[PDB]
């Protein structure tokens, strides 16, 4: 429906707005004003029905958004790109069959090795741009503009934290699914079943097992075995928060001897274990609304025709775009029934944030100030430690 | 109102407005 | 000398929870003996069969 | 993971006692799911209906 | 506000165990009110009677 | 990519919601000096009457304010916060589990659990937030308060 | 356990010895000397259900 109210027609006449005085290279330079009415609007007072309304305050609601990981954050010093480690595989000893000829003691036996070569990290970048012309047409005082410029900076150093948090949980759920081949998955059957099966799996960390690790995709550890235990000061279990809620209201509640058997200190959790996405099929960008949707999240640098490599991530709901269906797959657990247990010092997280802020760039020919943020993160999973998945497969 | 690190680089000083020095010539 | 409750668990793949207890199904509110019984569902099915046999 | 008992309470105005438990009625020994079931009374009524349908 | 279990006890000579509880019979899994009820056996007997009345 | 990419503008996005005025509320009362004397046996109890009517004229605005404010909370709960924010319990012990998992939901880094998509700019984009658990407060009846304090705890 | 600490000849396997194929032999144990061997799954079942 429409409205025949004349001041509603005044609001609807967007030709006299300030937006038309910046899109075009020329404009009007004088204003005659207009008779503003308040009557038959949502803007009446009782006494003075001819004044433009007033705003008394804004408050700039901001939240600080932590990391939940940065005791993992150790700092290399940005030199070199390839790092690796390695183990020696086991050799079961052999019986003394003395019938063999004595000159085999001249023949040699080199020890065997399995390495895992990692490679470079990745550098993350974002821009933001403080204007001096359009943005101060708001902000009835300058103090609100200063709080605005401070708060956009504080939230653009909080978003990097929530970003690397969700892509860490992305990376180890992806390692939980596409790696960790056949033995160390365990099929539960219910939301209480895996509650028992997790400390079934706890105390399987601490037997000397050639299983439970991921040696069989190393360099030289394709054939052979390798045994490693854990220490229980080192194990990290993760799951949905609903699972640890069911733990903390059911088993440590309705039982009676929980003086020692409570493993809940090593339980980190999340609300949902997927908002993240993985590229397949190596598409390109074709459609306008796709990159317009990318502009809503800060992704400015991609245009139409720009390719996407298969190893990238997208960290928010992007698969609903028409150009990504079939190409893009969500890293998520299958059944909302998830418990991935490992040990710490099996994940490697290592970032470089020393030269983090860059000097600001002042653009006088449109009067803005632009800031960049750079940091060099690296993360991987070392495959030489005991890990167990529990889902419904 | 809240400062944190308020006087940061060039834009946080550019709203804390700067240097009315040059005005137009007659008055 | 105890009991349990689910309000879930459609009794297809439950393995080791309890015996001689009550497992509240999502529809039927089953009872777990050495084999699982379906008491309230048995009452509803007996009512439906007694209605069907009223020809 | 518990139970209850009444030996009273004719299940007309009971409001907040338990769910998925057993409420022993004064006659019927009802069972309280999300809605209250009438297991032993259902057995007696099914026996009476099977006797009535034996014409 | 408790329960019990037998997996025995064919309910002929039991004297003082509990009331308004569950006594798991060797076949029937009975329920002990002020008089003992036979819930799962009542379900099986109602199913058998509804099958017999289907002539 | 091309080196002239640095002079591209990346404005920050905001999401707003406006609020109207409040209500000024008024109450009056009139004391008398001539016939009021005909209903007391001292001057002291008449002064007690005069102070009692005044402290009840503040006590009534107290009780008025609190029950209208819980009324607008229930109004919001029925008429706002579209279906993604509301979860459905079944029994009265069901929500005992639901609130315990929900308070543990709210204190994780999530874009969920708010309704900023009802706000102006929040239709597209993302807004993640948490809660501190010194800041969450729950709102029920006193019957459900009793059902906590006698059954579970 | 505490079948073991009764005087019994059923719990050894001395019939597989050389000179002791037929006939019995009773022995007991002292609880400083019984250990059980199991897998970890029902060890965990002991460590939540029975305790």
């Amino acid at each position: 429906q429409s409205t025949k109210n004349e001041t509603a027609l005044l609001v609807a006449k967007s030709a006299k707005s300030a937006l038309q005085d910046f899109n075009h290279d020329y404009s009007k330079s004088w204003t005659f004003g207009d008779k503003w009415d308040n009557s038959n609007t949502m803007f009446e007072t009782f006494v003075n029905k001819y004044l433009f309304p007033k705003i008394n305050e804004t408050l700039l609601i901001d939240i600080a958004l932590g990391n939940r990981f940065n005791w993992l954050a150790k700092e290399q010093d940005f030199i070199g790109q390839y790092s690796e480690e390695y183990v020696i595989m086991d050799t079961v000893p052999i019986n003394m069959d003395l019938s063999k000829n004595e000159e085999l003691m001249l023949k040699r036996n080199y020890p065997r090795m399995a390495t895992k070569l990692y490679g470079n990290g990745i550098v993350k970048k974002q821009k933001f741009t403080l204007n001096n012309n359009d943005t101060r047409f708001n902000f009835q005082t300058l103090a609100d503009a200063t709080n605005y410029a401070l708060g956009v900076y504080k939230k653009k150093i909080s978003d990097i934290n929530v970003l690397e948090e969700k892509e860490m949980r992305a990376m180890l759920v992806d390692y939980s699914l596409n790696q960790l081949s056949e033995t160390n998955v365990r099929k539960a059957t219910s939301k209480e079943d895996l509650a028992s099966k997790v400390f079934e799996a706890i105390l399987n960390l601490q037997n000397n097992s050639a299983k439970y690790n991921e040696v069989h995709r190393a360099s030289g550890g394709a054939i052979g075995q390798y045994t490693t235990v854990s220490k229980l000061k080192d194990i990290v279990i993760l799951t949905t928060d609903s699972l640890k809620s069911y733990l903390l209201d059911t088993k440590i509640a309705n039982t009676f001897q929980i003086a020692g058997i409570d493993f809940t200190d090593h339980v980190i959790s999340f609300d949902d274990l997927g908002g993240v996405f993985k590229v397949t099929k190596e598409f390109k960008l074709q459609n306008q609304d796709s990159i317009d949707f990318l502009r809503a999240y800060g992704d400015y640098q991609s245009q139409l025709g720009d390719t996407i490599p298969v190893g990238a991530v997208f960290t928010y709901d992007v698969s609903k775009l028409k150009e990504f269906t079939g190409n893009v797959e969500e890293i998520k657990p299958k059944s909302d029934l998830y418990a991935f247990i490992l040990d710490i010092n099996s994940i490697k997280y290592k970032r470089y944030t020393k030269g983090m802020l860059k000097p600001p760039f002042h653009n006088p020919e449109f009067d803005e100030v632009t800031h960049w943020i750079h940091y060099y993160s690296f993360k991987a999973i070392s495959p030489f430690f005991n890990k167990i998945l529990i889902t419904d497969q | 109102m809240y400062e944190g690190n308020n006087m940061r680089s060039m834009m946080g000083t550019s709203y804390e407005d700067s240097r009315l020095n040059k005005r137009t010539e007659l008055n | 000398a105890a009991a349990a409750a689910a309000a879930a668990a459609a009794a297809a793949a439950a393995a080791a929870a309890a015996a001689a207890a009550a497992a509240a199904a999502a529809a039927a509110a089953a009872a777990a003996a050495a084999a699982a019984a379906a008491a309230a569902a048995a009452a509803a099915a007996a009512a439906a069969a007694a209605a069907a046999a009223a020809a």
